[PDB]
């Protein structure tokens, strides 16, 4: 996007950061298919599978 | 400035030198209160084109070869002028600075003129410094070798510190004592150490004592050219003032060419100069430089 | 003894914002028109409270209502096209406000222009609802249209549309919540602009050189208050020869026919200030494509502050952007015009050649032409 | 001439053992001088709340006379040589030291014999030197730092006897009798736990006859069979505050639980302190500095100075940050502070840690200069590693560092611990404990 | 052997996301297991009470 | 004197395994901040429910 | 620098007025009932919103929309419910907080 974040440093710094990134998202969908209760999630996971949702 | 200001004894020696010169080497190591806001670039530039000239400067280095030193020297040191501008040779005037602050205890300075760097009479002055006591040997030491200690010491009930103070210059000399006290007794210490000076200069001294100031300024010098850095400031001293280097056995082999009838003329030299002193304190018992 | 004005800590935030705030002395009347806006906003929530007195939010009785308050009430006509008009007048001085900002380069203070996209949004929201509001044919067929398009998002529109409704169409609970919700709405609109005053203050107001006017303030305290009443005066007369003297000329005649849900109108139109969304929204022919045009032709203003690409910050000495803005205006008047236009020939090209020369104006041709003035200069 | 070689230039420090257990070690230079010390595994660590100034009062009274030089003569020949006399104490060493020429030395190994083994402990001296240290201690008390890491001993290690001074409170320096001081000599100066160093122009085969025969047949056995053990010192999460407003400054020190001596993670540490480094108000690198925490500092006119600190004692220690800094900043600088720790738990770059690694080898290898600094690492050495580790070791350990293994060793003991925070001065500023061990973890992590 | 909250302290606590994602999984089965132990409680005061109890006889 | 002062006894609020000073932390600290943490998480699930 | 908290102007209202606002340490739990007048409010105006979504103010139809919020609207009951007890929740915070000024002198602000 810009010329001032191009570098070996800065890309040592996405890879550091990326995994926490990666978890961030993947609390951010938990979270989002809890909140919503998104069928095409939750009719897999075998325990709440009696939900009905 | 105020960092450096911090503790007395620098402050002293500014005023020792204020004191001591009229010009030349009276002028402050730190900026002066009233030059801070006023000091422009045009003036640093004259200074370093009228003294940081090639004829004025060495290269010192440790651990490196003569090559790529003396490479550097003609691709960067070539390019100034000569010797520069000369000097003012500074010249003496004596007098006092007495500055009153209420401080717990009173720091003095008497000094006097002695010889200059390269002559042999400097040496005899070191000798006599180290016959005096230019610093303890032992941690939380009585200082018995010490004449001035020993002088001031059997009159005093109360803490002091008494030193001889030398200081050498390419044209000029400056021996005297170093007191600090109590206000209310540095009279006395100040009387008893100008009383065990005034008796050496009587010829009233012990070879066996001079034959310890001689080891104690060996084993001075050889302490401060033990690290790199006293090692390399002494090669670069010795380059700028002499333009050679000076083997440490042959600096002690003069050293031990001192006599002690030439310690007894460097004492007689400070008794007989015009004094300077500098004093700071609680001076309301502090002595005048009629009143010794 | 003390001064009471910059020492009692109420008086003292007043008197920093409106009497000893260090403001240009070079500023035009353009810099008015947000203070006007701010007392539209007083004079909408005043007329709007009185026609909350006697309105009801009944399908069966909201246009009896409004016909109650025009013909029952002591001078419930007059508030009533007051409120409708001083909405019309919110949104020109709303409209020469954002125009203000993007002349004079007002859009570096980023805070403050991010927080004036986000009220702009909140009053175009509420001036739909409070449209939906008096139940005519055109308040039920404009409400119907603009959630039947916003029912195009994929695997949540249906959902969403039917929870806005509440049920299958627009009925009895979309007219109660949209009465609560227009209601609600310009209160949050208040806070956010004491919040838009707030980063506004944190730096100053801009001048029209765009230069830095720290050499050249004045206070505010009576220079621009007595402009600010001057101009405050000025916009009460428009909006009284607007609402005594032709009280219809900006509404729709079918508004004055109640709702039927079995009779569609000929021609759907919202009210004029949508209209050249309107016709972005049918400059494309795909319904995602329509909002998203529409959602990114309000928020290209939120985009704005990362196109600046001069070393000069107003448009007063920039004579090439100046054209630019003026043709930028220019087919906005004519998106407006075609909003308003049925969808046949010549209209269709039209629009969708307005709308393709808005946002490459706004988009390509103005951070060049600035590059261009930076060369012509001799600084690029 | 690399580096790599240059460091195996260095000479080996040669270690021999007397037949009663106390090492001998040296380490020869072309100088022609020499410091010669004896270094004894004692300190206020080994004290029992009794006799808690014992060692700190001996080495006032070490060389005020002895059994065959009486009151001032030891005074008199050593420095009729213009040899130096030093000693110091810490928590858990003590030093007896010499600097003297190469010639004068079989005399000055005498003279430590004559010190460490012989001395006289007059009863005239010992109230006077009692004076002496409560005034001492009085013109103590008003150091500020020295009181700041006093206080931080004492709320990190409470209940264990690493919290106590090496000085002692000031009624045991009132009641010490003579009685407690021989008890102290007959229980902590035994031989195995006494390593004779040198260093400069000092011959080993010369040094070690030296030490057969004078140093020989000391100690070596528990006279009750009473062996005292170290136990290891609990860390405690605590802060202590002294408020004074009158101070003009206030200085305050946080710290962690260090690993210890013999845990190699210190050099990472010690890599980890150099990537924050140290900043004074007389520095003249000003905003351009490499140090974040100094760039920021100076920018924002924050702090006086600030220093990062690694003491280690056995299998614990501190690890942490002083500052000196006016009231009105104290809370930023912590904030600061806190964030170039947890940059280093979580986003340590390749270049920080290169520059760390170039600071950490110019900083033992500048400190390895001279011979007084030498035979002090030897002293501590012997003592605590039970070895020399020589520099090129030092250099391989150092260059075995990179950035993850950083990154590990400052989150295994920084991130998510409980400090240590000792204040003193203007401290209303200084933030709470809670908020402080909010600020050691990161949300966002 | 270590105790329990400390291999929960050093898997799942340590991390500010790793604790936000063991919240957000304890927050779906503690939803569904307390749904399950609750609803079990009432019709279990309840019963013979509730449709649910009785609708089997009008089903036909 | 600054060394003078002594933190106090607070073996009345500590915990049993840090009561000792003659042992060691850090054998303990995760269990403890473990117990804490389970806390706050278990107090989250149920505001979050 | 990137203290934001303290010199965002607008997160520094929220600091200076909840998170480095210098508090007594030895208020009592008297002193929490202003605080939870604030969030009664906040719980008035929220449940009046969605009492709002359904309520006609017209004297023919008030009671029938009552009942209606009451009957058909999913959870309405629990939302008028929470309204009312809110009311009376509201004025026994109120009461309790008038209470706390008199007895310790806090009307001398
Ligand atoms: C033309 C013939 C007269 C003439 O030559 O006048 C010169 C005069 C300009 O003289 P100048 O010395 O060159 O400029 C200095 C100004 O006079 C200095 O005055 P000013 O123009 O800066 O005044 C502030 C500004 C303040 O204006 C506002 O506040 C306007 C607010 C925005 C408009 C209302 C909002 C709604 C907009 C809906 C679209 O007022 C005006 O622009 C004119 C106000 C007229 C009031 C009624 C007079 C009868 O012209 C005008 O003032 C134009 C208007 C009057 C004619
Ligand atoms: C109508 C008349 C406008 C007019 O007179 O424009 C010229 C005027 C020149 O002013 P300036 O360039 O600052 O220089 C002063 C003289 N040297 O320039 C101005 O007065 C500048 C006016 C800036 C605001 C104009 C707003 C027009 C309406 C824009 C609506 C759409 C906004 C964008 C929506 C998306
Ligand atoms: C209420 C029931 C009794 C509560 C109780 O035990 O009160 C005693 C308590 C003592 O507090 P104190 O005197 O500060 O002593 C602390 C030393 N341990 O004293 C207090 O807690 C005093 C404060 C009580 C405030 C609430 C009680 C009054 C509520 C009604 C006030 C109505 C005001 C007027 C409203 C209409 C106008
Ligand atoms: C909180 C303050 C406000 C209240 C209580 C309020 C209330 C009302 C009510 C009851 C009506 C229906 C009566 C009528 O038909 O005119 C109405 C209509 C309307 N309101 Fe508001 N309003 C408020 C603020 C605003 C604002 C700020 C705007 C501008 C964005 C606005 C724009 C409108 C419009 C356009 C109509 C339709 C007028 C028409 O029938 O032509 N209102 N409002
Ligand atoms: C809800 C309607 C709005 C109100 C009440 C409002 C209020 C104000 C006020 C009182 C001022 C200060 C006086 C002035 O400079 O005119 C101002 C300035 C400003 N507003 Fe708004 N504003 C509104 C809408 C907007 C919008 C939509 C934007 C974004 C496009 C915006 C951006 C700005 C900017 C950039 C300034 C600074 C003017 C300058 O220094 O040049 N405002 N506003
Ligand atoms: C702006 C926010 C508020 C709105 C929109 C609002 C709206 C309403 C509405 C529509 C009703 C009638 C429904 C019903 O009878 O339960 C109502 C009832 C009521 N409200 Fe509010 N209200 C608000 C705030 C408050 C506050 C702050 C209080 C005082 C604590 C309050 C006290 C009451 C009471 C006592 C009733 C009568 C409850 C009953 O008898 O059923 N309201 N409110």
């Amino acid at each position: 996007m810009l010329s001032r974040f191009l570098g070996p440093r800065y890309r040592e710094l996405a890879r550091n950061w990326i995994p926490t990134a990666g978890m961030w998202g993947t609390v951010g969908a938990v979270g989002l298919v809890w909140a919503t209760d998104w069928r095409l999630i939750l009719d897999w996971v075998p325990y709440i599978n009696g939900k009905f949702k | 400035k105020a960092v450096a200001f911090q503790n007395s004894q620098t402050r002293i020696i500014e005023n020792l030198h204020d004191v001591a010169y009229k010009n030349a080497l009276a002028n402050p190591l730190y900026c002066p209160d009233y030059r801070m806001g006023k000091i422009t670039s045009e003036e640093l530039h004259y200074f370093v084109q009228n003294h940081f000239t090639s004829a004025r400067m060495a290269l010192v280095g440790l651990g490196v070869s003569h090559s790529v030193l003396k490479q550097v020297a003609e691709q960067f040191l070539n390019m100034r002028g000569g010797l520069g501008l000369a000097g003012a040779k500074a010249k003496y005037r004596g007098g006092e600075i007495r500055e009153q602050n209420g401080d717990n205890l009173v720091h003095a300075a008497i000094v006097a003129e002695s010889a200059a760097i390269g002559n042999a009479e400097a040496n005899a002055f070191s000798v006599l410094q180290h016959l005096l006591g230019a610093g303890p040997h032992i941690k939380r030491g009585n200082n018995t070798t010490s004449l001035l200690s020993q002088s001031v010491a059997k009159g005093s009930h109360q803490p002091f510190d008494v030193s001889a103070f030398n200081a050498s210059y390419s044209d000029s000399g400056l021996f005297g004592i170093y007191t600090i006290s109590q206000a209310a007794a540095a009279g006395e210490v100040i009387n008893a150490a100008y009383n065990q000076v005034k008796a050496v200069a009587q010829g009233n001294l012990s070879s066996a004592d001079v034959q310890a100031a001689k080891n104690k300024l060996k084993a001075g010098y050889l302490m401060s050219v033990e690290t790199s850095e006293g090692f390399l400031s002494e090669i670069g001293s010795q380059a700028l003032a002499a333009g050679s280097y000076m083997p440490p056995s042959t600096v002690l082999q003069q050293i031990d060419s001192v006599a002690d009838a030439d310690v007894v003329k460097a004492a007689k030299k400070f008794v007989s100069g015009k004094k300077s002193m500098a004093a700071s304190g609680n001076l309301g018992h502090t002595p005048f430089l009629d009143e010794l | 003894m003390t001064n009471m004005r910059k020492t009692h800590p109420l008086f003292k935030i007043i008197n920093h914002s409106f009497i000893d705030l260090p403001a240009p002395s070079n500023i035009s009347s353009w810099w008015n028109f947000g203070s006007l806006l701010g007392v539209c906003l007083m004079v909408q929530i005043i007329t709007g409270l009185f026609l909350a007195m006697h309105y009801t939010s009944d399908t069966m009785t909201a246009f009896s209502s409004v016909t109650h308050i025009c013909r029952d009430v002591n001078y419930g006509w007059l508030i009533r096209y007051m409120h409708a008009n001083g909405a019309s007048m919110f949104f020109i001085c709303l409209f020469l406000h954002v125009g203000r900002g993007l002349y004079y380069g007002s859009y570096t203070f980023m805070e403050t222009w991010n927080i004036g996209v986000l009220l702009l949004f909140a009053v175009m929201a509420t001036a739909f609802m409070g449209y939906v509001l008096p139940w005519g044919q055109m308040s039920f067929w404009g409400a119907t249209v603009i959630t039947n398009l916003l029912s195009a998002i994929p695997y949540i529109g249906t959902t969403l549309v039917e929870w806005i409704w509440g049920g299958f169409s627009v009925d009895k609970a979309t007219l109660t919540r949209f009465f609560a919700f227009h209601f609600i709405l310009p209160f949050i609109i208040a806070a956010l602009a004491i919040v838009h005053l707030l980063f506004l203050h944190e730096t100053g107001s801009n001048n029209p050189t765009g230069l830095n006017s720290d050499a050249d303030k004045i206070p505010f305290h009576p220079y621009y208050t007595i402009k600010d009443i001057l101009g405050i005066l000025i916009m009460f007369l428009i909006l009284m020869t607007l609402v005594l003297f032709f009280p219809d000329m900006l509404g729709d005649p079918d508004n004055y026919m109640p709702a039927n849900p079995l009779n569609t109108p000929p021609h759907i139109k919202p009210e004029w200030y949508f209209l050249f969304a309107y016709a972005i929204l049918r400059s494309i022919p795909n319904k995602l494509g329509g909002v998203l045009a529409l959602i990114l032709s309000i928020l290209i203003l939120a985009l704005m502050p990362f196109l600046h690409t001069s070393k000069q910050r107003s448009l007063m000495f920039r004579p090439i952007t100046q054209i630019l803005y003026w043709i930028l205006v220019a087919n906005l008047l004519i998106l407006t015009w075609i909003g308003g236009q049925p969808v046949e020939h010549p209209f269709i090209i039209i629009g969708q050649l307005a709308s393709i020369s808005y946002f490459s104006i706004i988009l390509i041709l103005m951070p060049i032409s600035g590059i261009i003035e930076d060369k012509m200069l001799k600084l690029y | 001439a690399t580096f790599a070689q240059a460091l195996q230039s260095v000479p080996e420090t040669q270690v021999s053992i007397l037949d009663n257990g106390l090492r001998v070690a040296s380490e020869q230079s072309s100088h022609a001088t020499c410091t010669v010390g004896v270094w004894i595994d004692a300190g206020s660590r080994y004290e029992t709340e009794k006799n808690n100034g014992a060692g700190y009062f001996l080495e006032h009274l070490a060389f005020k006379g002895t059994k065959n030089r009486p009151g001032n003569a030891l005074e008199k020949e050593v420095e009729s040589i213009g040899a130096h006399l030093n000693a110091y104490s810490t928590r858990e060493h003590t030093a007896y030291l010499i600097k003297a020429l190469s010639k004068d030395l079989p005399k000055v190994v005498e003279l430590l014999a004559d010190i460490v083994q012989n001395s006289s402990l007059e009863d005239s001296q010992i109230e006077k030197e009692r004076d002496v240290i409560l005034r001492e201690m009085q013109e103590n008390d008003a150091s500020m730092q020295n009181v700041v890491f006093d206080y931080l001993h004492a709320t990190a290690f409470q209940g264990t006897p690493l919290a106590q001074a090496v000085e002692g409170p000031s009624e045991n320096v009132r009641r010490l009798s003579r009685t407690d001081l021989t008890d102290y000599l007959n229980r902590h100066y035994k031989a195995p736990r006494m390593v004779l160093a040198a260093a400069g122009g000092v011959e080993h085969q010369q040094l070690l006859d030296l030490a057969q025969k004078h140093l020989s047949s000391v100690s070596r056995v528990y006279e009750e069979d009473a062996v005292p053990g170290l136990t290891p010192c609990r860390f405690t999460g605590s802060e202590i505050r002294h408020r004074d407003d009158a101070l003009p400054l206030a200085h305050v020190a946080i710290a962690v639980e260090g690993p210890g001596w013999a845990n190699p993670d210190n050099v990472t540490l010690q890599v980890a302190n150099a990537i924050i480094g140290h900043y004074d108000c007389t520095y003249g690198g000003g905003v351009h500095l490499s140090s974040p925490l100094a760039s920021v500092a100076v920018a924002n006119k924050l702090c006086q100075s600030f220093q990062t600190f690694n003491i280690s004692y056995s299998d614990t220690g501190l690890l942490g940050a002083h500052f000196v800094c006016d009231a009105m900043s104290i809370d930023d600088m912590v904030f600061f502070l806190q964030g170039q720790w947890m940059r280093l738990c979580t986003s340590a770059t390749e270049s920080e840690v290169t520059r760390g690694k170039n600071i950490l080898r110019n900083a033992l290898v500048s400190h390895l200069d001279g011979t007084t600094p030498v035979c002090e690492d030897i002293g501590r050495s012997l003592l605590t590693y039970g070895r020399r580790i020589p520099l090129a070791e030092w250099e391989s350990r150092i260059q075995e560092v990179d950035a993850q293994m950083l990154r590990d060793i400052c989150s295994k003991y920084f991130y998510d611990q409980c400090p240590a925070v000792a204040g003193y001065g203007p401290i209303e500023q200084l933030p709470d404990y809670n908020r402080i061990r909010s600020g050691m973890f990161w949300l966002r992590f | 052997s270590p105790t329990i909250p400390s291999r929960l302290y050093s898997l799942l606590f340590r991390r500010t996301s790793t604790f936000a994602l063991t919240i957000a999984v304890g927050a779906l089965f503690f939803e569904r297991a307390f749904d399950q132990g609750a609803d079990a409680i009432y019709e279990h005061i309840n019963e013979g009470k509730l449709w649910k109890h009785i609708k089997h006889k009008y089903e036909n | 004197s600054h060394t003078d002062v002594k933190v106090p006894d607070f073996s009345d609020y500590r915990r049993a395994e840090v009561l000792d000073s003659t042992k060691s932390s850090k054998e303990s600290s995760e269990a403890r901040k473990g117990f804490s943490y389970l806390v706050t998480a278990t107090t989250t699930v149920g505001v979050a429910y």
